[PDB]
């Protein structure tokens, strides 16, 4: 009762190659979001990164204008040492989002 | 283990603890509660050992000894309050100090001195109740020695000034079999209610610990062990924030062994508020609910063993507590977290008011009951 997976993911700003995203925390303590994108249906395999637990916020650079994205954002949470290998992974939440195809000055 | 007279008022104590309990939960002023029953007994043991005539036989009647002996009610409270101080485990700590104060004018009998010092280990002092700077400081100043500084504050007055004040100062902190990291702490918003949410430090762990998740009754239960097994910490929470009235209905003595038989171990992702709440309770309107009403009244009481003052009655029974939810414990082997049994914890993340009860494991005698609603901190405030 009560499911551990961060919620309210969305994207702030957006540029044709870059999202600015905000997440809300899951519950329990978190050492880092591992955050994964890649092309809607598209069979490549996803990239991912880490942002420290600290922070609600990232950045996803280098990507197509006019592109449909899967963003996911999961947490990793520690079993008791906050610097120890040992974790276990949140649910993940995610989000589709089209990159402009133009940035808003020219 | 505990004789026959001792194991049954232990029974009778909880069931009295589970009494006050309810009638305090009820009373929509009090927020947090925090009752060690044996404390409570103790409390109604002094009034049978200080009283005659329905003062004392109506005390006797709220621990249904009216079949032991006087002497029998105060060997087996004088034999679980030394059991509970000893049996618990030596990192859990547990200091508790009981004082009776008499008006300046009032001489307590040697008899009365001895046997409340000798069963029950209740102090003794003389004060002036309406110069309440003093009265204040010297109440508050003995409850802080007693608990080495953790319960600064028993009250902020005494309302009545005219009879005997009996006060209870406790500090209870429960060592873990297993503790938190003293890292894996955080800042996080505790829900009192839908729309009240204070500020709170979390502590966060991961283990194996017996746990059952009532889909239909909507409430998780995990039991804690403390140091060496000896005792451990029951926590009841709803799934979502809600008045705590709906479980505390549903929680009684027969429905508490069900749940804890419905316990599996699971590895659980336990997350709890840290830090000391206090709470203190004047028990003498609740103990005057239950039976407890001639001592309470200033013309019927009659408290001529504990003094020839006549007029004499009980105006309080101050039970104060300071509670420490700490990340102190003892140390564990990591390698469990490699084995397949933790692979996917459940959460019991406690940022809303629960339940909790402390049972010692080798008598099965129930040491605290309470419930956290309002733990210490600031209103949580972000737009505004």
């Amino acid at each position: 009762g009560v499911s551990d997976v961060p919620r309210d993911l969305e994207v702030v700003a957006a540029t044709p190659t870059s999202l600015l995203i905000s997440w809300d925390a899951p519950p329990y303590y978190v050492r880092y979001y591992r955050i994964t994108y890649g092309e809607t249906g598209g069979n490549s395999p996803v990239q991912e990164f880490t942002v420290p637990g600290s922070k609600s916020t990232a950045t996803i650079s280098g990507l197509k204008p006019g592109v449909d994205y899967t963003i996911t954002v999961y947490a990793e949470h520690p079993y008791y040492d906050p610097s120890s290998s040992y974790y276990f992974s949140s649910k993940p939440i995610s989000i589709n989002y089209r990159t402009p195809h133009h940035h808003h000055h020219h | 283990a505990l004789s026959p007279k001792a194991a049954t008022l232990a029974e009778r104590s909880a069931g009295l603890a589970f009494s006050l309990y309810q009638a305090m939960a009820k009373d929509q002023a009090v927020e947090n509660i925090l009752l060690s029953p044996v404390v409570v007994a103790s409390s109604l043991g002094l009034v049978s050992l200080g009283g005659k005539a329905t003062t004392a036989s109506q005390a006797k009647a709220v621990l249904s000894a009216e079949q032991l002996r006087d002497e029998e009610v105060h060997a087996g409270l004088g034999e679980l309050l030394r059991s509970l101080s000893n049996s618990t485990a030596r990192n859990v700590t547990w200091k508790l100090g009981s004082r009776l104060y008499g008006p300046s004018s009032v001489s307590f009998a040697e008899d009365f001195v001895r046997s409340s010092k000798q069963h029950y280990n209740c102090e003794h002092s003389k004060i002036n109740f309406r110069d309440k700077r003093s009265a204040l400081q010297s109440i508050n100043e003995w409850a802080a020695q007693t608990t080495d500084g953790k319960l600064p504050e028993v009250t902020k007055d005494v309302e009545r000034t005219d009879g005997a004040l009996l006060v209870n100062a406790m500090f209870f902190k429960p060592h873990w079999d297993e503790k938190f990291h003293h890292k894996m702490v955080d800042n996080r918003g505790f829900m009192v209610t839908r729309s009240y949410t204070v500020g709170v430090t979390m502590m966060h762990r991961t283990g194996l610990y017996n746990y059952y998740d009532d889909e239909k009754e909507k409430l998780q239960i995990v039991e804690m062990p403390l140091a060496h097994k000896l005792s451990s910490l029951i926590i009841l929470m709803p799934h979502h924030v809600e008045p705590l009235e709906r479980l505390e209905k549903l929680l009684t003595k027969e429905q508490l062994k069900i749940w804890m038989g419905k316990m599996q171990k699971k590895a659980v992702a336990i997350s709890l508020p840290k830090g000391v709440v206090e709470v203190t309770h004047d028990l003498q309107k609740h103990l005057a609910g239950l039976g407890l009403t001639e001592a309470i009244d200033k013309n019927k009481a009659d408290l001529s063993r504990m003094s020839g003052k006549k007029d004499l009655y009980l105006a309080s029974v101050f039970h104060a507590t300071a509670f420490e939810w700490d990340t102190e414990g003892n140390p564990f082997d990591q390698d469990i977290y490699g084995r397949e049994e933790l692979r996917s914890p459940k959460l019991f993340y406690a940022d809303h008011p629960f339940i909790f009860l402390v049972r010692d494991t080798q008598s099965g005698s129930l040491l605290f009951i309470g419930r956290l609603v309002r733990p210490k901190g600031d209103k949580m405030r972000d737009e505004l």
